[PDB]
């Protein structure tokens, strides 16, 4: 899960 | 005129975008997804245009995040360019490159590209 | 790997890139066109991974320049994103997305896209 | 399944696009802008996955129009890639590249992109 | 110049791409991955500009094709847009939008961005 | 005035 | 694998 | 003349 966008 | 962009921002996925912008064309702030809390949050550095044209024509900008602060790294970092439109309703509208860190054989398919809107909801 | 990023760069086209990379991820320098007359330049700032993965991995980066100095203003900017390959021949490999403030008609053919390849050549 | 794409389509810029999906995977129909009329129309030719995912995922979809018809020659082609999403108000989210015939001079400045969202109003 | 588009054309990676192109702007043919195991080929369809500018300019074009074939579905389709240069030593030079069928949530990020050079050897 | 939008 | 390349 | 190249 990336942390630019949920 | 760097007192319109300064303030805080969000986009459609509910992503925090805090930022100021200095005389010199320097932009400087944090990044943050909606899962909110401290950290998600990472360091942002930009540019923009401090003297754009007059007409109703939008002032150009861009800013970079590398993924990685104190509790996580994930290899990559994304680019944001677009313009900044004043008005009632003031939004900058933007396209991104995110790019991981890959090894040779597969840095072919390391880019991913992509489109944000921000709508300003403090300065 | 990591520091071999400070120094003197040049694209394909032969534009030059200078750049210092702070240990904790800061990139800074300034960004000049061929002919290279002095203003021509043009301050870049950016950031770039300080701690990148041990298997055979490349270091992402990114960088943008505003193309406003003294002498003239393009009103426009430009953002390259990519990764950093050390080696005895080492090289930059990015992608770029340039923007220009347009009017809101002319909002959908605003932005430029393409890709350039960086050496110590 | 071709049933669902097929069909009259307009994006936000009010250009339209007719297209029909065949069941070996072809695309082919028309592309015109909002000013209407016999020509602004060019042919388009494309592919899409004929058996997708099931889920609630997208159908992957992409189309060329080369800009060029019995009337005008813009010496540039477009190409759309992205995904058909149905259910009650189906779309089709694109993102476009526009490349130019240019000299090799110029050859650096010479594609352009952008994001189209179109929505359905006929089969 | 025009027609020489058709033809076997090679990328970077050694993938093989094989053109015909139509005297009014068709072009048709099928494209297969390096290894070139007879079903790693694929089907493609696109357009390019049948009368193309007098002065030095290249030739624009674009494809695309859908990764699916009897043996194996991908899920994804890849769009190619660029031009056509002729000479001694001729190339299509082009960037490409892969996108994949992906639910709501993962929407934004469904698509790569790349560039390509074809070349005859 | 490109076509492909007005 | 990704048929695209190799 | 765009500041970017040459």
């Amino acid at each position: 899960c990336h942390p630019q966008n949920t | 005129a760097e007192a319109g962009i300064t303030g805080t921002w969000y986009n459609q996925l509910g992503s925090t975008f805090i930022v100021t912008a200095g005389a010199d064309g320097a932009l400087t702030g944090t990044y943050e997804s909606a899962v909110g809390n401290a950290e998600s949050r990472y360091v942002l550095t930009g540019r923009y245009d401090s003297a754009p044209a007059t007409d109703g024509s939008g002032t150009a900008l861009g800013w970079t995040v590398a993924w990685k602060n104190n509790y996580r790294n994930a290899h990559s970092a994304t680019t944001w360019s677009g313009q900044y439109v004043g008005g009632a309703e003031a939004r900058i509208n933007t396209q991104w490159l995110l790019t991981s860190g890959t090894t040779e054989a597969n840095a072919w398919k390391s880019t991913l590209v992509g489109h944000d809107t921000f709508t300003k909801v403090k300065p």
